[PDB]
């Protein structure tokens, strides 16, 4: 801003997609032991935007002229606890959901064991620093319908960007599908 | 430095193991696969550069899109190029691949196969002669020993 | 003439055993493997999409 | 009896065991013949081995020879009735009762 | 005048009829094998609105030629003759809305 | 530890008994049965018996199981069962190498174990014999009589052969 | 299970009250689809679909397009399952 | 010191098939009127190391989604299995000295088919299954054969002990004595070895790849390794039953020469047969051994069961 | 043991390079690549159980060859190999050996 005072610095959430590293994260976990949650996610509120959605807006706010000078806050549309979402993306994935939660110091061992590796700490802690972390709710700044584009829910978007880590779990049992995570709205 | 100097070194070994053996697929789809098959013949075999026809697109490392390429296969050959492992090379021969060529204007013809997958080398010709093919493939065994993979992951 | 004497309540919902055979059910044993031959099969000719 | 007697007659036993509790699939308890067959080759082999009955040492031939006749007439069967079927499920071996 | 199918459009009515109903009943499985992201309620107001876009017409003949048209359409979705690109380019996702309104129109481009 | 190589095996084919006997999908089934069947393979060669020993090698695991295996192929599940996959199934493995390990320790720890019959916790090399066998396989002796001595053997199993092919064809037939 | 003429009617019902586009209020055993609950012809054809399958026996189109009144579908059930 | 013998029998026979890959290419462009490669490196020398360095930096890609333990075994066991069946053979002294060292070597091929086996279900896949059947019943129609045809020469030797077989080669070639079984058992070793014209498993004019479609980079390359070894072992065990060599007991050098010599003709033999005839269907395979050889064997045994009590020629059992 | 120790070996050897070709090339970095009929030809299969029971019958001949009753041995070995040669004839004949 300081620099290029009419910039549009835009502020967009977690954001989630085909390649994704939010929500592939978390898929992944299930290789990870179980799945680490830090208060099992029940401290963390998360908004989730698709990366379409998030595109589109900077393309539009490229477009509009208003957008000059001007925060956008890119908000996903619908908030959902950690644990929601971890559960949502296990059902639709259909990996065995095994929520263990982390006691700071029991499971700092195992952080420091991360930190130990002789390459990165598992790409740091701030990584879990920002899953121990609840999204920030700046209505202030102008969203994704001040540009004219609405957050597509995670919901439907979800089955495509975690089919990838749906297996033979999934493709031999066709089954059903299952149902959305719960909103803490 | 000498990390620099072992990663040069190691990378010169990859890139030189990648394209000694370049084992290019089974695909040719127009007249072009002719020429390719001459390439594959006798005069200017292929196999003393280390090039092989493998079939498997999973067992191959540069696809040839030697023909014309419509509308109708073109969903075929993205498929073909994804079940590629990497490193993957695409060499676009013949002017119907490249931009459409005698087609360009036709409906069912995409002009141009760069539109569906990345192009890394192009063979101009209708058809290319099997020695400019043949030029077009030590092209890109040029390129792969450009390439520098291990000294850009050291330089972060 | 039922099934079995002294039927049960569950007894007497099921039929008596068939005069001759048994029907057989709707196929579920075998069908025809239905394969793309090409495109980029090696005898297709790369151009050849045989749905045999 | 040494131990080894003891281990290949619990071998025996415990094929035995899972043959009679059968889950769904036939050729588990197919896999279970054959296991005890095995059970009884290894333990007749140790036996005329041991005692140098040296007229016996094809006694176990002989069964293995007539415990693949059995495992083929199981698999012959088990096509049949995945033929009729559709599976191998024991659950489908219903029509004949009491 | 020699009929295709039907002599009156109450005949070809009826086509229409068993060929949307074997559309509506297929939807689901085309959903299933062709491992489509849509829900099946989507592809479904897809089906009804292309049917709905023939609606105008008003002669037999075209209606049966029509049919004959959605026969081979569904021919190819039951088999895997056509791919998931041919089934989805009926949801024209790519392309960009294209606004109708005069205003619109004129600040875009030199379109009429 | 050399020792009891006999027992270690023993208690590896015991383990694979349990392993096909808990009734994972016939693949793992089928492992279970051929790891047991090289098992008993090198029990057998231990006491010496190499000639029946590798017979089991050859005509059962590439026989018998060798097409149990072509068999399951051509009727495949959908899902591979194992032994986590259904919780008896694992369960009952558990069980089965603890029932082993039971006895096990019972014959090591009281010198006389006796479950069904008396078993005495000494190492298997005791009960062999000094004896010398000259220039000779009596194993090999004894199986090679089957045409000199057993011609009855002979007649009876190759006629149970023939009747065993005749039979599996009608079996097949399915009019 | 004597497959009782009121409830092929509850059957009926509950598939109508299903489908979105009929008001649940204005529903009755009475409405004629058409006049009444405004749906259109397709509409029909997919509410004979969820009838048929329901009830799990094909209607075909002509004893369909004879319907469009709830009491006639249940009449037409009861006389192809022979009831009463 | 054995340790140290089990790696001079493991790590030359494993650089042997990695050159056998370049003589292979280089005869059959040779025989194409082609050069085979010679870029990489002085007459080429050098390409195996560069197809091994690509294979291995590859991708490692596996969609096989289904029983992983078995899509892993499947290589084990096949480049296991192959190293494992050089052991017993006697060149001139073998590493391991069985009296049955012939059935130890039957057992292990038959095992060996397990790995094609189970990689083609692990696979998961269409052609890999179908393909792993086809593979089944090829090994297993013509392992009768093998077996027969084994049985009957070997009744001259008097043992199934390897070592023997050169005693019993010491005045004349097993081949004069049994030429015809000798032919059949060089087709069979072609079909074990699913090499050309049965080459019917992989198949690559007909199954995109058979059983390894699903398998790149290392595990391909141990399937590479395995099959090519099983070439070098088959041929070598038809030239110590057949083509036997002098050796004499002070310079055991010579009969190694000769030996190997004999080998790689047998293995340039398997490839000129690669090159020249086209494959045979599968069916056609099959009615080949069971309907055509399956007979002559059964009647070459009967005639070589009655030969040496007919000739007073029954070989000494020790 | 020295027949041990070359399993083993051998074993360990083939297992570490299945590793160095699993894990070792698995770390290079990458990116995402997204991805029966009932055989009643299997009575082949079948039918060669039953012939290798007699291949194992068949294998004792080189020591059967050395007893004194040359003439029960060769008598009864023919036996074997006619009986197995006529099963081959018969199931030639009645079309069972109905290859793919
Ligand atoms: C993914 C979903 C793909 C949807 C594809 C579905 C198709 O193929 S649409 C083809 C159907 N075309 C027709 O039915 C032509 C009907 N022509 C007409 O004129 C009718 O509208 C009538 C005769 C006026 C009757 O109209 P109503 O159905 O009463 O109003
Ligand atoms: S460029 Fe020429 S030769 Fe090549 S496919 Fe097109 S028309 Fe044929």
């Amino acid at each position: 801003r300081a620099a290029f005072p009419e910039a549009t610095i835009i502020k967009p959430s977690d954001i989630f997609g085909r390649e994704d590293r939010f929500l592939n994260y978390f898929a992944s976990m299930r290789w990870f032991g179980g799945v680490p949650l830090i208060s099992l996610g029940k401290e963390t509120v998360k908004q989730p935007v698709y990366i379409v959605d998030v595109s589109k807006g900077i393309i539009n706010a490229i477009k509009d002229p208003d957008a000059k000078g001007k925060t956008f806050a890119f908000v996903g549309p619908n908030r959902y606890l950690l644990f929601d979402l971890v559960q949502y993306i296990f059902a639709v994935a259909y990996r065995p959901f095994l929520p263990y939660p982390l006691p700071h110091f029991a499971y700092r061992w195992v952080g420091r064991l991360f930190e130990v590796s002789p390459f990165e700490p598992w790409t740091t802690r701030d990584k879990v620093e920002r899953v121990h972390m609840s999204d920030m709710t700046l209505p202030h700044l102008p969203g994704l319908e001040d540009l004219g584009i609405q957050a597509t829910p995670l919901e439907l978007k979800a089955i495509e960007v975690l089919r990838r880590h749906r297996t033979y779990r999934w493709l031999t049992s066709e089954m059903e599908d299952v149902k959305p995570a719960k909103t803490v709205n | 430095s000498r990390g620099e100097y072992v990663v040069a070194k190691l990378d010169d070994l990859v890139n030189w193991a990648r394209r000694s053996s370049l084992w290019p697929m089974t695909f040719g789809l127009a007249c072009c696969a002719v020429e390719m098959m001459h390439m594959a013949a006798p005069r200017y075999d292929m196999d003393r550069f280390g090039v092989v026809f493998r079939a498997s697109p999973r067992q191959s490392d540069v696809m040839i899109v030697a023909g014309t390429l419509t509308n109708k296969m073109a969903p075929a050959l993205r498929k073909v190029y994804d079940q590629m492992p990497e490193p993957r090379y695409v060499v676009s021969m013949g002017s119907c691949a490249n931009g459409g060529g005698y087609y360009h204007y036709s409906y069912s013809v995409v002009r141009g196969c760069d539109r569906i997958v990345p192009v890394d080398i192009y063979v101009p010709g209708c058809p290319p002669t099997a020695e400019a093919l043949l030029y077009g493939i030590l092209q890109l065994q040029r390129k792969i020993k450009r390439e520098k993979r291990l000294r850009i992951w050291y330089r972060r | 003439g039922g099934a079995v004497m002294y039927p049960t309540k569950e007894t007497a919902h099921w039929k008596p055993p068939p005069w001759n055979d048994v029907d057989p059910p709707k196929d579920t044993l075998v069908s025809n493997l239905t394969l793309n031959f090409g495109p980029q099969h090696p005898a297709a000719h790369g151009v050849l999409r045989l749905v045999m | 009896m040494p131990l080894v007697y003891m281990n290949i007659i619990m071998a025996f036993a415990i094929a035995l065991a899972g043959l009679l509790m059968y889950r769904s699939h036939l050729m588990s308890s197919l896999l279970c013949l054959e296991g005890m067959m095995l059970s009884l080759f290894i333990m007749s082999t140790l036996i005329i081995l041991n005692t140098h009955f040296t007229l016996a040492n094809m006694m176990p031939i002989i069964l293995l020879v007539f415990a693949a006749c059995e495992a083929a007439l199981g698999l012959s069967l088990l096509v049949m009735v995945s033929n009729t079927y559709g599976t191998d499920y024991v659950q489908n071996l219903n029509l004949l009762q009491c | 005048v020699k009929p295709i199918f039907s002599r009156d459009m109450n005949e070809a009515k009826r086509r229409v009829r068993e060929l949307y109903r074997a559309w509506y009943r297929e939807v689901p499985n085309t959903v299933h094998l062709f491992q489509l992201d849509i829900s099946v309620k989507q592809g479904r107001d897809k089906v009804r609105e292309m049917f709905m876009k023939n609606a105008h017409v008003t002669d037999p003949r075209v209606v049966d030629l029509l049919v004959i048209k959605g026969k081979m359409e569904l021919e190819e979705t039951i088999n895997v003759w056509k791919q998931r690109t041919h089934i989805m380019r009926f949801f024209h996702e790519t392309e960009a809305p294209r606004p109708t309104d005069f205003l619109s129109k004129f600040y875009v481009g030199h379109d009429p | 530890m050399t020792m009891y190589i006999a027992f270690i095996l023993s208690t590896i084919f015991v383990i694979g008994f349990v392993g096909f006997s808990s009734k994972p999908s016939p693949i793992y089934g089928g492992l279970g049965l051929i790891v047991s069947g090289g098992v008993g393979c090198g029990i057998v060669l231990n006491f010496g018996g190499s000639f029946l020993g590798l017979m089991v090698f050859l005509i059962y695991l590439g026989g018998m199981l060798v097409v149990f295996g072509y068999t399951t192929a051509m009727a495949t599940e959908m899902y591979p069962e194992v032994w986590v996959s259904n919780k008896t199934v694992f369960g009952a493995f558990v069980s089965g190498l603890m029932m082993e390990f039971c006895m096990v320790y019972y014959a090591l720890k009281e010198e006389e174990v006796e479950i069904i019959f008396k078993f005495n916790g000494l190492g298997d090399w005791v009960i062999y014999d000094t004896g010398d066998s000259g220039f000779f396989s009596e194993e090999a002796m004894g199986i090679a009589a089957l045409y000199s001595y057993g011609t009855w053997l002979v007649i009876v199993t190759g006629w149970s052969l023939l009747i065993g092919v005749v039979v599996i064809m009608e079996i097949t037939r399915g009019n | 299970p004597p497959l009782t003429l009121e409830a092929i009617k509850d059957r009926v019902l509950y598939v109508l009250k299903l489908y979105d586009k009929i008001d649940p209020e204005k529903l009755s055993v009475n409405s004629h689809f058409m006049k009444d609950l405004g749906l259109d012809s397709l509409d029909q054809v997919e509410i004979i679909m969820a009838m048929e399958d329901e009830f799990g026996f094909e209607i075909p189109d002509i004893d369909a397009e004879k319907l469009m009144c709830p009491q006639e579908i249940v009449d037409y059930i009861a006389d192809k399952k022979d009831v009463y | 010191m054995f340790m140290i013998n089990i790696l001079s029998l493991i790590i030359p026979i494993l650089l042997a098939v990695a050159f056998l890959t370049l003589v292979e290419r280089k005869v059959l462009g040779y025989m194409q009127l082609r050069k085979g490669p010679n870029v990489v490196g002085p007459y080429g020398l050098l390409q195996p190391i560069a197809d091994a360095l690509k294979l291995f930096t590859k991708e490692p890609l596996r969609p096989a989604t289904s029983s992983i333990s078995m899509f892993i075994i499947a290589p084990i066991l096949a480049l296991s299995l192959a190293l494992t069946m050089w052991v017993p053979l006697p060149m001139p002294y073998p590493l391991i000295n069985m009296n049955l060292g012939v059935l130890f070597m039957l057992a292990m091929s038959s095992l060996a088919v397990y790995s094609i086996l189970w990689s083609g279900w692990a696979s998961n896949s269409k052609y890999a299954l179908i393909g792993a059947l086809r593979a089944v019943a090829q090994t297993i129609s013509y392992e009768v054969t093998l077996a027969i045809i084994l049985l009957s020469v070997l009744l001259m030797n008097g043992s199934y002990t390897l070592s023997t077989l050169i005693t019993t080669q010491e005045h004349i070639w097993m081949i004069f004595t049994s030429w015809p079984l000798a032919m059949m058992w060089f087709i069979s070793t072609l079909a074990e070895t699913n090499r050309a014209p049965f080459d019917l498993t992989e198949g690559e004019s007909e199954l995109v790849s058979g059983f390894n479609v699903e398998y790149a980079a290392g595990p391909f390359a141990m399937f590479f390794m395995a099959e090519y070894a099983n070439i070098i072992m088959m041929n070598a065990f038809t030239a110590i039953l057949f083509l036997g060599a002098s050796h004499d007991p002070h310079t055991p050098e010579l009969y190694t020469i000769n030996f190997v010599l004999k080998t790689l003709a047998l293995t340039i033999t398997f490839l000129w047969i690669r090159a020249s005839y086209p494959r045979f269907r599968y069916d056609q395979l099959m009615h080949l051994l069971w309907k055509s050889f399956l007979p002559l064997t059964l009647a070459l045994c009967m005639w070589h069961i009655s030969l040496p009590i007919m000739t007073a020629s029954i070989p000494p059992q020790s | 043991m020295n027949i041990m120790l070359t399993l083993l070996t051998n074993v360990t050897l083939a297992s570490l390079l299945v590793l160095i070709a699993f894990w070792l090339p698995q770390l290079n970095a990458y990116s995402e690549k997204t991805s029966p009929f009932s055989m009643k030809f299997f009575l082949v299969a079948i039918t060669f159980l039953l012939f290798d029971l007699e291949i194992a019958l068949l294998l004792p001949l080189p020591w059967a060859s050395q007893t004194n009753n040359l003439k029960t041995m060769l008598t009864m070995a023919l036996f074997l190999l006619i009986l197995l040669a006529a099963s081959l004839a018969y199931e030639w004949t009645q079309k069972g050996l109905e290859w793919a």
